[PDB]
């Protein structure tokens, strides 16, 4: 009975959890990187005001 | 010719001026030095130049020169017998020149101008030549390499060499309107080749692999993955397709893997034995390799080469088989180019258009009918390295999609020696049904049921293995255990084979069909023994067990004999029995 | 002998000089401020407008007015020659030890060239390392490249002086004496502390391991274009001495981490779109420039070997640095921290270390005729002792079969003797002696994976010959 | 009637380029590429303003340069071509014939995009198509007019279950009433991204069952420009519409493979830079849907119906 | 405008059991309702728009189907009202943006619906506002303010989005109209995560 | 300057049980303790400048609480020294920068409190250095590096902000003074994750 409950209880609600957690922590990379490219672009743009 | 000057240096972006004219992905050299490099972004007078190599002690004022061509390979005689890098330069005559390192900068050629090759015409004047035709032919090993007109050239012939001695950069056939036809044409690697017509699979192609080509066989013109890990086979597998295989021409694809790695392939392949005439096999193979070091352009275009030579010599009339080595390298190529060309990231950090590129280079494998008239197909194997070992990464997911069939190794049975190591519970084969009327036309009438036997024996036994696991084999009914030890002897005798052995590695779909049947007859009259009442011992005691067990080291001329003796000594046997 | 002045802007690591479009990219300049000390650079952009260098060190007394920027190099190069064994290097070449600079043969560029992949061989010959852990299961081969895994605490410093002190080549089981070849080793050490680097000091010339040695040492203070520059000029030394002198080198790299952190800072100074977790998108590549210059050559009778050093940062082996080593170099090393706990020294865990060159540099006239199967049977029969050690807990020793208990006192034995080894610098003769007498304690006919015939010659010893001698 | 080309291009980045004394170019039309070499490429006008106008490419831009290029307007409003006549034909996903038969005569051009139904125009879909399937037809029927696709997986069989509903479709009309005489039951069938072992299949199932007659065919391949993945149902649907709602047709479109249509509009959303969604899909991809599966339905006064059957497997 | 805002203290009845007994709503309150797809937003909503006891309904379906709309437009006039008689459909106010409709009227299909139901209000009546999903109509503020070039504060959302949901959710209560008389305005707004 | 660097050979006495037995610090060393707010950081630093066996000690309340620093005031005076018997606030110096003073002095008060310790080391004595908190001097490189328009790093922090920590920390050691005497710094800092 202890063997049954791990194998198809424990393991699989853990396998889901960090499923969640690295979807979670790409998209938050994702969002940074794209303001990142945002801040590059801001800094290129302010170097040509007047030449 | 378009020519400009060096603006910006940053890395290995260059910024040229005095360009207007450069078409947009053209091969430039950038410097005095002669670094090449793509066009990737025009702006006004100006032009975004990105360099394969390393951009130290370049100055601003250097000259950029533009070649006015996009990435091309030059198709010809030569190529058999030869190993490139991604862009495809020869390593040995490199080699001959420069010593141990590669220097930057140097310039050779593809295609060796020197030689002389004896060419023989098979046009006269006044013919109409299109493109994919045939203008003669001249010997390369045991081959006769076709020179075709290149598929974009139509006219009317006006002169023709006769027959001698010339180099490739003669022009033998010259037409009406001043077009002069050599021995070779460049095309590009990032466009298809074009044909006439696209067949279907109903033909197989025989790996000499039991398990392969029995239970998840792959037709002339599919596609193949397998993701093993590592000790698993996944090397030893493709040197043994490279042998055994109904290929005419093997084309091995190195995507970038590493030195020490290489070197084993690089060394071994020449001293191997082509089994059609006894002669070395790299006379009919093409080899491309790259290490982690080269420069990351041409690891991102080393397949590409590679399915455009595979194309070539498709079109010429063969049969070709395309391996590539861990395409997971490729896509971290790739990942590492869209990076420098600041995209958004998509799954794990690749690039959203990674499905396009594996499925744009998938689908050029097929069976065609050639300009020319002819048959050829390209059949493509490749290789996959997940990074964890987990099978839901972004490449093998985008693979699955995909492919025809799937080889999924497993170094569980590599830790007991058991090769090869293929799990046969996750393997999957979609050739299965369609190659069925050849196997009843040309093996037997009864093969697609003896196979869908014995894999009914062998998944048979998969569901009993939550009581073997709970009490050991001695407590199980004798019902049951007659399936067990039939499933051991199955997954010890006939999926498993050397190919290290003198006739073991090749193996015939007669002789397979032959060894199932003896297999099937056992387990039969086995069961019809425990119907009469028997005990389990005097079964396995029988003599019969060594006779099914031998069946594998039998020659091809010995078998039609043995497995008519083995047969009628079985069937003997279980008439000598209560 | 020329000197810009046209300085238009300061921030940070950079300052803009104008009208120097003389200056090549990746030249070395030297920057004087208004008092006259002078600080070095390095140009990372020209353009017709203006060039861009990065500064070494801090910029605090510059100011436009009176800052002038001269040209030094335009290809970094460094001088080499065979003085420099038994010599001390700050990471950009500058001596350290208190000795007069060398006077070079060569000066080569530090960005080597990659080799060509039909000129190298097959690595066939083995190194003994002198830890018994290393030399009989995970073999190094002389050619491989086997980097250590270790942790935030673990002793990696310790290993990595033991394994410089004690390794040698053994030419008299290759060949049967054959002839003494010359060996060195090149130690570069990347961002260590003053603690680590009087440690190192001290270690090497305390028993005169310095005579064979280089070494490249760069502080925590320095500035981080210093480590960059560190490995690749060990490298090139290593390379210089192998293949023009016909030495076998063996390069340690202590720590990849503080170059794979320099690296990150360095490209976001020059405002570079990172990639996957913060790292660089061209980190493989740059890692693969390192790793791939070792091997060994068709036609020259030198090699190179490496053994790079890194931390796992939280013991986290799907971290990006751990993962690329991965993906170029031949197995690895793991350290252990129950062992290390337990107080066994060096902690080596045999079960996750692997050497994926182990096959093709033992056997019959390199090391001994039964060095793999030894091997084999040691790991299955500790793999069998943990798994029996682990029930023991809850069943209870009284529950358990007969050879049950044979392998529990096996793991225990194996645990006392094999690994904890402590200082001592076993050869491989004295490793598969204790190898041996370890299986002894298993009952004969149990050890499958060995033939009969090693099992008749070899069978039977007792561990009483070490025990005795701790 | 006459044609203007602009030849002022000064910029060319990936799949962008800029053309800058277009001021007469209107929003979303449709333009006609020509190079040195003197191939043709297609484009769309996605943002003009004073200073230029910028066109994304329909496939590659290799071989496009600054001093050859020219753009000219072929139509302000995306059309296609429709014709009673396609029943049996073959397409490429972009309106050219793939069966080697002559075009056809078009009888109307209509927008390629819609557009909405007033919802006051609509009634509500009643009758019930009896599959032969007792999953569906008992516990998830299936009507006349609505939407209801199939969630399928990597190797489960979602091509034969369509197929399958493709031939054993029938109304039933004895049971509800209304009385007898069967109408015509044509289908739409629409390809995106598939291969060629997928497109045998399917087109041998469809010459043996001899469905071709009253079948339309748009097919793109996967190895086809990924612009034309984006236009390929809604050519689809607008044939669909045109015969339900004007000849009295009662349609049943299938499409197939969703999963490619949304990877290559995040390819497409992601090459002009937007903010991403929640696995880097495009936030504005739930619009993009609703304006593919809100085309079918019934409308009140006309015989005809569109019922639509997407088909997509779950990563 | 109004004079004074009271306290809610007579039930708001829904004709729903679990929503009548366990968890009550008061006649000027609001109540939200996630879920994810196919789990009863519609039906429950329009259960309430049947059988509540309200006087007038105003019924805001912003970005959803077309086909639910022509649902409540045929079935309704069939039906009758709990409260006087003669038909359902006398009592109701329908606000239709479907979701192919564009996207820019999804934010105005909401503050006409609001503006429409405090009218109502102003006469003395009580009344019942049903927005159909406001996660659509955040998807139109991102989509405006993409267009604008703003930095977005999570999940690509303006960084006031808060603050327009809570001035659209302080509309509600019951309140003493500037004529004398009282009235009342109840919101359940669905949510779809 | 300094005339030579020495090897650490005597233990840093805290009064501490499980960090002076299982964990020891040396005399020239260095230590790092992080840990969520409420962990007891604080608590810990004090007792470490209550019952240590350092001559001086230098504390600096780089961005934290006014309470905690107006705390060692009062009580400071009244305790007695380990091993020299007078008032313990005869053997400190505070260096104090409360979380609402000015965000630029963060950085200044890190350096002085250091420059301090060196001075008092090259008098002969052993010197302990207690930095409250190094991540509000990371905050203020950042909120500063915000106003420079700088290409940030990994989580908004200035690129270069590891070699000032590398520098910062490398000031401590047991050293052979330029007067031939024999001094020590020992830096103990404090992690806000
Ligand atoms: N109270 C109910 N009684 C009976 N059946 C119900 C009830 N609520 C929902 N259902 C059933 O469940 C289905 C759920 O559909 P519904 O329109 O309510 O979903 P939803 O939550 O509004 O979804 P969406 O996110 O698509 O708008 C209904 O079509 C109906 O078949
Ligand atoms: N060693 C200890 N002995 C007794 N009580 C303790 C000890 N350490 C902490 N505490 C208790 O826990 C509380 C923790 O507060 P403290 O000021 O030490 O936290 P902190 O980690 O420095 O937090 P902050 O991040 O807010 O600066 C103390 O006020 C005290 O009540
Ligand atoms: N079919 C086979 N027959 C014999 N040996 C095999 C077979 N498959 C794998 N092996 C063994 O597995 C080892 C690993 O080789 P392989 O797995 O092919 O390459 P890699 O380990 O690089 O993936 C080889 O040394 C080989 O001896
Ligand atoms: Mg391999
Ligand atoms: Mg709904
Ligand atoms: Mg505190």
């Amino acid at each position: 009975r202890r063997v049954n409950a791990l194998e198809q209880v424990v393991i699989p609600g853990i396998r889901a959890q960090i499923r969640f957690i690295q979807q979670v922590l790409e998209q938050r990379e994702r969002e940074d990187t794209f303001r990142l490219k945002r801040i590059k672009g801001k800094i290129e743009a302010r170097e040509a005001e007047e030449e | 010719m378009i020519q400009g000057v060096i603006q910006k240096i940053a890395g290995p972006a260059v910024i040229a001026k005095g360009m207007l004219g450069a078409r947009m992905y053209d091969i430039c050299k950038v410097g005095e030095e002669g670094l090449v490099g793509e066009i990737i972004r025009l702006d006004g007078d100006t032009a975004f130049v990105q360099v394969y190599e390393d951009t130290s002690g370049l100055k601003v004022g250097e000259p950029v020169v533009s070649t006015g061509l996009p990435l091309a390979v030059e198709l010809g005689p030569g190529m058999l017998n030869g190993i490139y890098d991604g862009i495809q330069r020869p390593l040995e005559r490199i080699r001959e020149k420069t010593g141990i390192y590669i220097t930057r900068g140097v310039v050779v050629h593809a295609l060796d101008r020197e030689k002389k090759w004896a060419w023989t015409p098979m046009v006269k004047p006044g013919d109409e030549v299109r493109g994919g035709m045939v203008l003669g032919t001249v010997p390369e090993f045991g081959f006769t390499h076709k020179i075709l007109v290149p598929p974009d050239v139509r006219g009317r012939v006006k002169e023709v060499k006769p027959a001698g001695e010339y180099t490739v950069e003669e022009p033998v056939v010259v037409l009406e309107d001043g077009t002069e036809l050599k021995m070779y044409h460049t095309w590009p690697v990032r466009r298809a080749r074009p044909v006439q017509r696209k067949l279907d699979p109903n033909t197989p192609f025989l790996t000499g692999m039991r398990i392969l080509d029995v239970l998840f066989p792959v037709a002339m013109g599919g596609t193949a993955a397998i993701p093993g890990p590592f000790g698993s086979g996944k090397t030893v597998t493709q040197q043994s397709l490279a042998k055994w295989s109904n290929a005419d021409v093997v084309v091995y694809v190195g995507c970038g893997e590493r030195g020490n790695e290489m070197t084993d392939v690089l060394v071994e392949f020449p001293e191997l034995t082509d089994p059609k005439t006894g002669g070395p096999l790299m006379h009919r193979t093409v080899l491309i390799a790259n290490t982690s070091n080269m420069p990351v352009a041409a690891r991102e275009a080393s397949i590409y080469v590679g399915v455009t030579i595979a194309e070539y010599f498709r079109d010429q009339g063969f049969s070709v088989a395309l391996m590539a080595d861990s395409t997971s390298r490729w896509a971290e190529a790739l990942r590492e180019i869209s990076s420098r060309l600041e995209e958004m990231p998509a799954e794990e950090g690749y690039p959203p258009y990674l499905a396009a590129r594996l499925a744009a280079f998938y689908e050029r494998a097929g069976k065609v009918i050639t300009l020319g008239g002819e048959e050829g197909a390209v059949t493509i194997v490749g290789a996959v390295s997940p990074p964890g070992g987990d099978m839901s990464e972004p490449v093998t997911q985008s693979t699955l999609r995909i492919v025809g069939a799937f080889w999924r190794l497993d170094a569980s049975l590599a830790f007991r020696r058991h090769f090869p190591a293929i799990n046969w519970n996750g393997s999957y084969s979609l050739f299965t049904s369609a190659l069925d009327p050849w196997y009843r036309e040309n093996v037997a009438e009864d093969y697609p049921e003896l196979r869908d036997a014995i894999s009914e024996l062998l998944q048979r036994e998969a569901g009993l293995q939550e009581i073997v696991q709970l009490v050991g084999p001695d407590a199980l009914q004798d019902a049951e255990r007659l399936v067990i030890e039939v499933g051991r002897i199955i997954r010890e005798d006939f999926l498993q084979q050397n190919a290290y052995h003198e006739v073991d590695a090749y193996c015939s779909m007669k002789k397979a069909y032959g060894i199932m049947k003896m297999i099937l007859a056992f387990y039969k009259e086995a069961e019809a023994a425990i119907k009469r009442g028997v005990s389990i011992d005097e079964i396995l005691q029988l003599p019969v067990l060594e006779r099914i067990g031998r069946a594998r080291y039998v020659s091809e001329e010995e078998f039609p004999a043995y497995f008519e003796e083995a047969m009628k000594e079985i069937q003997g046997a279980f008439k000598a029995l209560a | 002998k020329k000197e810009y002045t046209g300085i238009t802007y300061i921030s940070g690591p950079l300052l803009f000089v104008e009208n120097a479009k003389d200056l090549a990219y990746g030249a070395i300049v030297d920057i004087k401020d208004g008092t006259g000390r002078v600080r070095g650079g390095q140009v990372i952009e020209v353009s017709e407008e203006y060039a861009v260098i990065q500064v070494f060190e801090e910029t605090t007394g510059l100011d436009l007015a009176t800052t002038s920027v001269s040209l030094v190099e335009d290809v970094a190069r460094l001088g080499v020659s065979k003085e420099m064994l038994g010599r001390r290097f700050n990471g950009i070449g500058k001596p350290i030890d208190g000795l007069p600079p060398i006077t070079p043969e060569k000066r080569l560029p530090i960005t080597g060239l990659p080799l060509n992949p039909v000129a190298r061989r097959k690595p066939e010959q083995f190194i003994q390392t002198g830890i018994s852990t290393i030399d009989v299961m995970n073999t190094l081969v002389r050619g491989q490249k086997l980097p250590i895994f270790s942790g935030s605490g673990l002793p990696a410093n310790e290993i990595a002086a033991q394994i410089a002190r004690q390794a040698t080549v053994r030419p008299d089981l290759s060949g049967e004496g054959e002839k003494e070849e010359p060996f060195a080793v090149v130690f570069a050490a990347m961002g260590i502390t003053q603690r680590e680097l009087s440690y190192f000091i001290q270690e090497f010339e305390r028993t005169g391991a310095l005579s064979r040695s280089v070494l490249f040492l760069n502080k925590a203070d320095d500035p981080t274009i210093e480590r960059i520059l560190t490995p690749r000029m060990a490298l090139t030394v290593a390379e210089y001495l192998a293949f023009e002198h016909d030495y076998h080198v063996l390069v340690i790299l202590t720590d990849m981490t503080n170059y794979c952190e320099a690296l990150r800072e360095i490209g976001a100074a020059r405002e570079e779109i990172p990639g996957r977790r913060g790292y660089p998108g061209y980190m493989y590549t740059d890692l693969a420039t390192i790793y791939e210059r070792a091997g060994v050559v068709e036609g020259k009778k030198g090699s190179v070997t490496q053994i790079p050093i890194l931390s796992m940062p939280d013991d986290d082996r799907t971290h990006p640095i751990p993962d690329l080593t991965g993906y170029i170099t031949e197995g690895q090393i793991q350290l252990s921290r129950e062992l290390h706990r337990k107080g066994i020294y060096p902690p080596i865990d045999p079960l996750p270390s692997l050497s994926r060159l182990m096959n093709n540099g033992v056997g019959k006239g390199k090391t001994r005729e039964d060095h793999k199967q030894v091997s084999d049977q040691l790991y299955s029969a500790y793999a069998n002792g943990v798994d029996i050690r682990k029930l023991v807990a809850i069943i209870g020793e009284d529950a358990l079969t007969e050879n049950d208990r044979r392998y529990l006192q096996f793991a225990d034995a194996f645990e006392r003797f094999f690994i904890n080894q402590g200082q001592q610098n076993r050869s491989i003769e004295e490793s598969l002696q204790i190898a041996w007498a370890l299986l002894s304690m298993l009952p004969q006919g149990e050890l499958k994976r060995i033939s009969k015939d090693h099992i008749g010659k070899y069978y039977g010893q007792k561990l009483e010959e070490i025990w005795g001698a701790p | 009637l006459l044609k203007k080309e602009y030849t002022g291009i000064t910029y060319i980045s990936g799949p962008l380029l800029f053309v800058e004394n277009a001021k007469d170019l209107a929003y979303g039309a449709i333009v006609d590429i020509k190079d040195g070499t003197g191939r043709v490429r297609g484009g769309q006008v996605i943002e003009v303003s004073e200073e230029y106008a910028v066109i994304q490419v329909f496939e590659e831009t290799t071989g496009l340069d600054l001093a050859t290029t020219s753009v000219s307007l072929v139509e302000d409003v995306a059309r296609l071509g429709v014709s009673k006549e396609m029943l049996g034909r073959r397409f490429n996903g972009i309106g050219k014939p793939i069966d080697g038969l002559p075009p056809i005569t078009p009888e109307k051009r209509l927008p390629i995009t819609g557009l909405p139904l007033n919802p006051v125009a609509r009634r509500k879909p009643e009758q019930f198509i009896q599959t032969g399937i007792s999953t569906i037809d008992v516990m998830n029927t299936l009507v006349r007019g609505q939407k209801l696709p199939i969630f399928s997986g990597s190797g489960l069989p979602a091509n034969e279950i369509a197929a399958q509903i493709a031939r054993q479709a029938t109304v039933r009309p004895d049971l509800s009433g209304e009385g007898e005489k069967e109408e015509p039951f044509a289908v739409v069938f629409a390809a995106m991204g598939i291969t060629q072992r997928e497109l045998s299949y399917f087109i041998q199932e469809f010459e043996r069952t001899g469905a071709l007659s009253r079948s339309v065919l748009f097919l793109n391949k996967a190895d086809d420009p990924t612009i034309e993945r984006i236009l390929t149902p809604r050519m689809a649907l607008t044939v669909a519409e045109y015969l339900a709602f004007e000849h009295d047709y009662h349609v049943l479109v299938i499409l197939t493979d969703m999963t490619n249509y949304c990877e290559a509009l995040r390819e497409i959303g992601a090459a002009r830079e937007e903010i991403p969604g929640r696995r880097g899909y495009p936030g504005y991809m739930y619009t993009d849907l609703a304006t593919i599966y809100e085309r079918a339905g019934v409308v009140e006064g006309k015989k005809g119906s569109v019922t639509q059957i997407p088909i997509l497997s779950m990563p």
